[PDB]
Protein backbone atom coordinates (compact mmCIF):
# COMPACT_ATOMS: atom_id res chain seq x y z
CA UNK A 1 0.00 0.00 0.00
CA UNK A 2 1.61 2.88 -1.45
CA UNK A 3 0.67 6.42 -2.39
CA UNK A 4 2.44 10.10 -3.40
CA UNK A 5 1.93 13.53 -2.67
CA UNK A 6 3.29 16.78 -4.03
CA UNK A 7 3.34 20.02 -2.72
CA UNK A 8 4.52 23.35 -1.93
CA UNK A 9 6.03 24.88 1.85
CA UNK A 10 6.25 28.92 1.83
CA UNK A 11 7.39 30.59 5.10
CA UNK A 12 7.63 27.46 7.44
CA UNK A 13 3.68 26.87 6.57
CA UNK A 14 3.04 22.98 6.89
CA UNK A 15 0.94 20.48 5.48
CA UNK A 16 -1.61 18.29 7.26
CA UNK A 17 -2.44 14.58 5.77
CA UNK A 18 -5.02 12.38 7.47
CA UNK A 19 -4.68 8.78 8.12
CA UNK A 20 -8.42 7.43 8.72
CA UNK A 21 -9.37 4.30 10.88
CA UNK A 22 -5.57 2.55 11.39
CA UNK A 23 -5.89 -0.22 13.48
CA UNK A 24 -3.36 -1.16 16.06
CA UNK A 25 -0.21 -3.39 14.51
CA UNK A 26 0.22 -1.86 11.26
CA UNK A 27 3.71 -0.28 10.61
CA UNK A 28 3.50 3.29 8.84
CA UNK A 29 6.33 4.75 6.63
CA UNK A 30 7.55 7.93 5.27
CA UNK A 31 9.75 9.96 3.11
CA UNK A 32 10.19 13.45 1.95
CA UNK A 33 12.47 14.29 -0.49
CA UNK A 34 13.29 18.33 -1.61
CA UNK A 35 12.37 19.00 -5.25
CA UNK A 36 13.41 22.85 -5.49
CA UNK A 37 14.44 25.32 -3.52
CA UNK A 38 16.45 24.99 -0.13
CA UNK A 39 12.93 23.26 1.69
CA UNK A 40 14.82 20.96 4.23
CA UNK A 41 12.31 18.49 5.27
CA UNK A 42 10.51 17.49 8.30
CA UNK A 43 7.83 14.61 9.52
CA UNK A 44 5.69 14.10 12.37
CA UNK A 45 3.07 11.87 13.32
CA UNK A 46 1.01 12.27 15.85
CA UNK A 47 -3.28 11.41 16.68
CA UNK A 48 -4.73 15.18 17.53
CA UNK A 49 -4.52 17.67 14.80
CA UNK A 50 -2.96 20.81 16.03
CA UNK A 51 -0.97 23.34 14.18
CA UNK A 52 2.62 22.85 15.64
CA UNK A 53 3.13 26.83 14.25
CA UNK A 54 2.48 28.41 18.02
CA UNK A 55 5.20 26.09 19.40
CA UNK A 56 7.75 25.78 17.02
CA UNK A 57 7.64 30.17 16.76
CA UNK A 58 9.07 30.09 20.63
CA UNK A 59 12.41 27.96 19.37
CA UNK A 60 13.24 30.66 17.17
CA UNK A 61 12.30 32.90 19.59
CA UNK A 62 14.96 31.96 21.63
CA UNK A 63 17.58 32.69 19.08
CA UNK A 64 22.69 23.19 22.93
CA UNK A 65 20.64 26.46 21.84
CA UNK A 66 18.87 24.75 18.74
CA UNK A 67 19.25 21.27 18.37
CA UNK A 68 18.38 20.35 22.48
CA UNK A 69 15.43 22.81 22.12
CA UNK A 70 14.28 21.49 18.81
CA UNK A 71 14.35 18.01 20.13
CA UNK A 72 12.55 18.49 23.38
CA UNK A 73 9.87 20.78 21.88
CA UNK A 74 9.34 17.71 19.14
CA UNK A 75 9.31 15.01 21.82
CA UNK A 76 6.32 16.67 22.97
CA UNK A 77 4.39 17.79 20.24
CA UNK A 78 4.73 14.59 18.17
CA UNK A 79 4.23 10.78 19.14
CA UNK A 80 7.39 10.39 16.40
CA UNK A 81 9.13 12.42 13.77
CA UNK A 82 12.58 11.96 12.03
CA UNK A 83 14.69 15.15 10.32
CA UNK A 84 17.84 13.68 8.60
CA UNK A 85 16.98 9.45 8.44
CA UNK A 86 17.59 9.98 4.77
CA UNK A 87 20.05 10.47 1.95
CA UNK A 88 21.05 14.16 2.69
CA UNK A 89 18.42 16.21 5.19
CA UNK A 90 15.77 14.19 3.85
CA UNK A 91 13.52 12.65 6.37
CA UNK A 92 13.00 8.74 6.80
CA UNK A 93 9.94 7.57 9.48
CA UNK A 94 9.10 4.30 10.87
CA UNK A 95 6.10 4.15 13.34
CA UNK A 96 4.10 1.27 14.88
CA UNK A 97 0.54 2.42 15.17
CA UNK A 98 -0.26 1.98 18.67
CA UNK A 99 -3.88 1.31 19.14
CA UNK A 100 -6.53 1.45 16.79
CA UNK A 101 -8.03 5.06 15.91
CA UNK A 102 -7.04 7.62 13.23
CA UNK A 103 -3.82 9.62 13.35
CA UNK A 104 -2.65 12.63 11.71
CA UNK A 105 0.48 13.31 9.44
CA UNK A 106 2.45 16.18 9.83
CA UNK A 107 5.05 17.67 6.71
CA UNK A 108 7.15 20.79 6.95
CA UNK A 109 10.07 22.81 7.59
CA UNK A 110 12.68 22.29 10.43
CA UNK A 111 14.48 25.26 11.78
CA UNK A 112 18.32 25.32 10.25
CA UNK A 113 21.09 27.48 9.34
CA UNK A 114 22.86 27.45 5.98
CA UNK A 115 25.83 30.55 6.16
CA UNK A 116 28.88 30.27 7.17
CA UNK A 117 29.39 34.22 7.60
CA UNK A 118 27.13 34.34 10.64
CA UNK A 119 24.50 32.24 12.61
CA UNK A 120 21.06 32.67 12.20
CA UNK A 121 18.06 30.03 12.12
CA UNK B 1 60.14 8.85 -1.06
CA UNK B 2 57.12 7.80 -0.28
CA UNK B 3 53.88 8.13 -2.05
CA UNK B 4 50.67 9.25 -0.71
CA UNK B 5 46.98 8.28 -2.25
CA UNK B 6 44.08 6.18 -2.10
CA UNK B 7 43.32 2.47 -2.76
CA UNK B 8 41.41 -0.63 -3.76
CA UNK B 9 42.12 -3.37 -1.69
CA UNK B 10 40.82 -6.83 -2.81
CA UNK B 11 41.22 -10.21 -0.77
CA UNK B 12 40.37 -13.74 -1.71
CA UNK B 13 40.29 -17.29 0.29
CA UNK B 14 41.00 -20.12 -2.29
CA UNK B 15 39.73 -17.54 -4.65
CA UNK B 16 42.18 -18.28 -8.10
CA UNK B 17 40.20 -15.45 -9.65
CA UNK B 18 41.04 -12.60 -7.36
CA UNK B 19 44.68 -12.31 -9.14
CA UNK B 20 42.97 -10.92 -12.05
CA UNK B 21 41.67 -7.90 -10.04
CA UNK B 22 38.21 -8.98 -10.97
CA UNK B 23 36.59 -10.75 -8.02
CA UNK B 24 33.18 -9.60 -7.00
CA UNK B 25 32.69 -10.00 -3.18
CA UNK B 26 31.30 -13.65 -2.60
CA UNK B 27 30.25 -15.24 0.17
CA UNK B 28 31.11 -15.07 4.11
CA UNK B 29 33.23 -12.74 5.28
CA UNK B 30 36.91 -13.45 6.39
CA UNK B 31 39.10 -10.50 7.40
CA UNK B 32 38.29 -7.25 8.86
CA UNK B 33 40.04 -3.72 10.36
CA UNK B 34 42.89 -4.40 12.60
CA UNK B 35 42.21 -0.59 14.22
CA UNK B 36 39.21 -1.46 15.50
CA UNK B 37 40.17 -3.54 17.97
CA UNK B 38 41.90 -0.88 20.06
CA UNK B 39 41.54 2.85 20.91
CA UNK B 40 41.78 5.48 18.09
CA UNK B 41 44.96 8.30 17.70
CA UNK B 42 44.04 11.73 18.94
CA UNK B 43 44.86 14.84 17.05
CA UNK B 44 45.63 17.99 19.26
CA UNK B 45 46.15 21.65 17.91
CA UNK B 46 46.51 24.81 19.84
CA UNK B 47 45.42 28.35 18.43
CA UNK B 48 45.35 32.03 19.53
CA UNK B 49 42.55 34.19 18.23
CA UNK B 50 42.19 37.88 18.82
CA UNK B 51 38.90 39.45 17.99
CA UNK B 52 39.25 43.32 17.31
CA UNK B 53 36.69 45.63 17.05
CA UNK B 54 35.51 45.13 13.31
CA UNK B 55 36.46 41.23 13.48
CA UNK B 56 34.16 40.00 15.99
CA UNK B 57 33.27 37.22 14.78
CA UNK B 58 35.41 34.16 14.01
CA UNK B 59 34.74 30.67 11.80
CA UNK B 60 37.67 28.08 11.02
CA UNK B 61 36.77 24.76 9.13
CA UNK B 62 37.72 20.75 10.18
CA UNK B 63 39.28 18.08 8.06
CA UNK B 64 36.34 15.65 7.20
CA UNK B 65 35.70 12.97 10.40
CA UNK B 66 34.69 9.49 10.25
CA UNK B 67 31.66 7.89 11.33
CA UNK B 68 32.06 6.67 15.13
CA UNK B 69 34.60 9.74 16.08
CA UNK B 70 34.07 12.28 18.36
CA UNK B 71 35.13 16.34 18.51
CA UNK B 72 35.68 18.18 21.55
CA UNK B 73 36.53 21.68 21.80
CA UNK B 74 37.16 24.39 24.31
CA UNK B 75 37.90 28.20 24.91
CA UNK B 76 39.93 30.20 27.95
CA UNK B 77 40.47 33.71 28.05
CA UNK B 78 33.47 35.33 28.01
CA UNK B 79 32.43 34.59 24.03
CA UNK B 80 30.18 32.31 22.89
CA UNK B 81 30.70 29.00 21.30
CA UNK B 82 28.86 27.17 18.67
CA UNK B 83 29.27 24.08 16.26
CA UNK B 84 27.41 23.85 12.79
CA UNK B 85 28.01 21.66 9.38
CA UNK B 86 29.31 23.53 6.31
CA UNK B 87 25.97 24.34 5.54
CA UNK B 88 25.11 25.33 8.58
CA UNK B 89 22.50 23.42 10.45
CA UNK B 90 23.62 23.23 14.39
CA UNK B 91 24.72 20.67 15.98
CA UNK B 92 26.16 21.21 19.50
CA UNK B 93 26.36 24.72 21.57
CA UNK B 94 29.20 25.47 24.52
CA UNK B 95 28.33 25.30 27.59
CA UNK B 96 33.00 27.31 28.05
CA UNK B 97 33.52 23.50 26.21
CA UNK B 98 31.79 21.62 23.46
CA UNK B 99 31.17 17.90 22.31
CA UNK B 100 29.49 16.18 19.47
CA UNK B 101 29.90 12.77 18.18
CA UNK B 102 29.86 11.98 14.26
CA UNK B 103 26.58 9.86 12.90
CA UNK B 104 26.77 10.61 9.17
CA UNK B 105 29.09 9.05 6.10
CA UNK B 106 31.11 11.88 5.99
CA UNK B 107 31.00 15.28 9.06
CA UNK B 108 32.37 18.43 8.06
CA UNK B 109 32.17 20.57 10.89
CA UNK B 110 32.92 24.66 11.35
CA UNK B 111 33.64 26.05 14.41
CA UNK B 112 31.80 29.23 15.47
CA UNK B 113 33.51 31.67 18.28
CA UNK B 114 31.83 35.01 18.28
CA UNK B 115 32.14 37.77 20.53
CA UNK B 116 40.40 40.91 23.43
CA UNK B 117 42.91 37.66 23.12
CA UNK B 118 41.58 34.36 23.71
CA UNK B 119 43.17 30.32 23.67
CA UNK B 120 41.33 27.79 21.62
CA UNK B 121 42.09 24.62 21.72
CA UNK B 122 40.33 22.00 19.74
CA UNK B 123 40.69 17.41 19.34
CA UNK B 124 39.37 14.71 17.37
CA UNK B 125 39.25 11.11 19.90
CA UNK B 126 40.88 13.39 23.00
CA UNK B 127 38.54 13.52 25.41
CA UNK B 128 41.89 14.20 27.61
CA UNK B 129 41.87 18.18 26.40
CA UNK B 130 41.49 19.41 29.83
CA UNK B 131 44.77 18.05 30.43
CA UNK B 132 46.77 17.41 27.31
CA UNK B 133 50.21 16.90 28.89
CA UNK B 134 51.73 16.62 25.17
CA UNK B 135 52.51 19.53 22.85
CA UNK B 136 50.01 19.07 20.18
CA UNK B 137 50.07 16.04 18.06
CA UNK B 138 48.93 14.08 14.95
CA UNK B 139 47.76 16.44 12.34
CA1 LIG C 1 16.03 17.67 7.90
Amino acid sequence: RVQHFTGYIEDGRGIFYSLPDMKQGDIIYASMQNTGGNLDPLVGIMAEEIDPAVSLGQVLEKANDLISELTAVADRIFLGWDDDGGKGYSASLEFTIPRDGTYHIFAGSTITNQRLDKFQP
Amino acid sequence: TYTTGSFQLILGLNAPQVISGEGEPEGEVFASLASLEIKPEAHVQELEIRLDKDTRYLTQHTRNLQPGDTFHALVEPLPRLRLTDSGGKPLAFGLVELNYTCDQDICELVVHVDGAVYRLLVGINAPNLRESGQTPVGS
